[PDB]
RNA sequence: CGAAGGUGUGCUGUGAGGCAUGCUGGAGGUAUCAGAAGUGCGAAUGCUGACAUAAGUAACGAUAAAGCGGGUGAAAAGCCCGCUCGCCGGAAGACCAAGGGUUCCUGUCCAACGUUAAUCGGGGCAGGGUGAGUCGACCCCUAAGGCGAGGCCGAAAGGCGUAGUCGAUGGGAAACAGGUUAAUAUUCCUGUACUUGGUGUUACUGCGAAGGGGGGACGGAGAAGGCUAUGUUGGCCGGGCGACGGUUGUCCCGGUUUAAGCGUGUAGGCUGGUUUUCCAGGCAAAUCCGGAAAAUCAAGGCUGAGGCGUGAUGACGAGGCACUACGGUGCUGAAGCAACAAAUGCCCUGCUUCCAGGAAAAGCCUCUAAGCAUCAGGUAACAUCAAAUCGUACCCCAAACCGACACAGGUGGUCAGGUAGAGAAUACCAAGGCGCUUGAGAGAACUCGGGUGAAGGAAUGUCUCCACCCGAGACUCAGUGAAAU
RNA sequence: ACCGGGAGAUAGCU
RNA sequence: UAAGGUGAUAUGAACCGUUAUAACCGGCGAUUUCCGAAUGGGGAAACCCAGUGUGUUUCGACACACUAUCAUUAACUGAAUCCAUAGGUUAAUGAGGCGAACCGGGGGAACUGAAACAUCUAAGUACCCCGAGGAAAAGAAAUCAACCGAGAUUCCCCCAGUAGCGGCGAGCGAACGGGGAGCAGCCCAGAGCCUGAAUCAGUGUGUGUGUUAGUGGAAGCGUCUGGAAAGGCGCGCGAUACAGGGUGACAGCCCCGUACACAAAAAUGCACAUGCUGUGAGCUCGAUGAGUAGGGCGGGACACGUGGUAUCCUGUCUGAAUA
């Protein structure tokens, strides 16, 4: 199973998450 | 004869879903996953083999693939094609 | 484990290939996509193997 | 979509040398989109 | 124990400049002498990035418009449900074409955005969803059209063009009723069946074409009727019984459905057929088509409305009821029928006439040429198998498609109701779709003062620990916050 | 008409 | 070479191996989906539709190879008339396209200068098409020169803004000659003599050289500042190696590197020897290039633009000699 994605570092305006 | 290992080969992975349960529970059809042709009389013709079970008639469709933007990269999934092989009153799994 | 099946004959090492195909490939891909696969170099081992049996049957048969 | 195709396909650049002259300035530019297509 | 760069100060020279130093800076700079510049900027309606002035002005995103009660949320006028009020209702309603690509729905949070806010969103993030013998594409044939083996022409190039080969915007094989997910359904199921074929059994025949004919086969208009979809009248069933008069009464409401196929095939028109003979031509062959003669009878077939039943003791169905984990499932099933009118829908590519005479080929059809003529070959009935592949989500007269902005404009056809009204004209309404954007300084995070504020008093609230209100500091209504200049 | 080249055409003119 | 790795964004889970088949690089091989000259046919690119021959789990349906054109060659068929020809079928050889510039050939402008503009220039330039090449083309005089002299072509500097051409305006602009890089000569048109006779083209072996992986390869410590020193101070060393990069501040002596010395199982281009197939020495004589030169008509290159205009070619009409 692959559940880590590795999320990359966003922008300054990014997504809250 | 490469029939036997074609018919190995077509099958790539089943797939899980509620409506793929309610399907197995239901109308007694398992779902999976197939290769890019996958056409009905060899996918048949594995599960017979593979599954040693007896079928009535499978139908597949295809899948397009989703855009999803990583980060600031866009990117188009690889498109893949699922099968409904309809078990007879007969079935294991 | 690449000169074992180098000496064996045409007919055995096809029987190997056609064992490693059914065994130890449609059962580790079936248990990976169900997520019961604990182990992952499993499916490279003999996808390698696999490559392996096929380049030595072109390499025999024929030329 | 059938006559964007028809009109622009690399099948009918090839037809005249006129459009293999296109295809080749294109290629020789590093376009990723040769042509029009699906 | 501090280079260049940047920020200030004091001196120095007629000047472009030079020296020393506090501060941030952080590892390069470079004395004097000689040489080249992409060698010095204040303008060329100069070019690129950023920011003030007007400009916190212009409208508020389509004149149907929302009000309230509750659920959530920290907060709700626009979020969710419900009750009211207003609109389109021949479109703002329902489908597909094209056009887009997952915008469809479940969960998740408002990173960023939505002409305010939005907890919601077609937003942002994960997971599902599109199932094709009967849908469409696909494929057989095709003209508009092209392309073009040989070749003709043509400085090269290239153009023309036969055999053919591509294609539809056309003609060809076939499906519907009901049920069914948050998202698919005619491809998911429950049945009815209908078509495509080859192979295997049965019976033998006369089979057999880049050949013959029909057919395909095609214009406008007019009476239209026999009907049907559709509606209304009755009609039975179920309820019911009436908060402001009467309303157990011809009182009120809701339903009273028809499949695809199987036949039955009727009104219809069409032209006459039944038979005997001969024979031109269609090249060729034909017995096929037809032409002419003759006796006979008027029958001949054509598809065809509708119709009946079969399908079908069809599913569905008034409904209320058992739970209602309160979203729905389940009990099932009463009536499920007659008459009228009536379609711009069928018969109908009909009929009739009108005129200039209204594509093409293939499919489909009998004889059949050669050839095969015990056979092969085909039909008839049975057997089996399979019907390749592709799209099937979603918007589709629209917020998702074409429109420079969720741009006011459009976007092919298709179904497109009831009442009054002749009028897919209007006005209002059923279902369906809607209400298509407003009003914010919050006094928020926090800061301070106070009317004051549970108690002890030294811990009058200044504190154990208090909060409502008011005065102020705190984007203001928030948005196109452009414009020439 | 548009696109690339002659072409940084030429311009007694701003 | 080898004790680190499963390429990176980009960590993680699970694994190989550590003295050798962990991993990496290289040479030789295999596979190499579809479109792409596309080549079995079609078409809207990654798509659709077939025939033929090889062998097969339910006839079911499969896997492999072939199925375009031209030119030539070989074979078999093959009308208008006997023969014949054209055409038709099978097999073999080579190409069909792409690629930045360079060569030749066939075309070929306009803007612009002359202060305008038609001759001219711009210019045989931009651009278009065809060919193979690694260079291409051309190349061994029917040349100059002047009656003194050289014997291939190409390129560079003078000759040389000279002579010349030019609405004698703008502009174009050589040739002879001298110095340099490099110098290689031959073949057929025809008979006889001796006949592998040197030089070459196509293939194996051996020697030397270079790449495709690479190996070894010297030398500084303590103290002060200071985040840490390669910086300051002290005394030492390598150097056929202070040319460069990294290393918490500027490193010869920390590492990778550099000078230098080596390395190749396998394929390689280059220079030779040794093996095989093919054309092919010299001697005697003759032959020695015909629709060509030249001329008439209109033009292009030679600086030469038709002027007194030399030379070649060009489409057309004519057109001899050959020592």
């Amino acid at each position: 199973n692959n559940r880590p994605v590795y999320i990359p570092r966003p922008r300054p305006p990014h997504p809250r998450l | 004869m490469i029939r036997e290992e074609r018919l190995l080969k077509v099958l790539r992975a089943p797939h899980v879903s509620e409506k793929a349960s309610t399907a197995m529970e239901k109308s007694n059809t398992i779902v999976l996953k197939v290769a890019k042709d996958a056409t009905k009389a060899e996918i048949k013709a594995a599960v017979q083999k593979l599954f040693e079970v007896e079928v009535e008639v499978v139908n597949t469709l295809v899948v397009k693939g989703k855009v999803k933007r990583h980060g600031q990269r866009i990117g188009r999934r690889s498109d893949w094609k699922k099968a409904y092989v309809t078990l007879k009153e007969g079935q294991n799994l | 484990m690449k000169a074992k099946e180098l000496r064996e004959k045409s007919v055995e090492e096809l029987n190997t290939e056609l064992l490693n195909l059914l065994r130890e490939q449609f059962n580790l891909r079936m248990q990976a996509a169900s997520g019961q696969l604990q182990q992952s170099h499993l499916l490279k081992q003999v996808r390698r193997d696999v490559a392996r049996v096929k380049t030595l049957l072109n390499e025999k048969a024929g030329a | 979509v059938l006559k964007r195709n028809r009109s622009h396909g690399f099948r009918a650049r090839m037809a005249t040398k006129n459009g293999r002259q296109v295809l080749a300035r294109r290629r020789a530019k590093g376009r990723a989109r040769l042509t029009v297509s699906k």
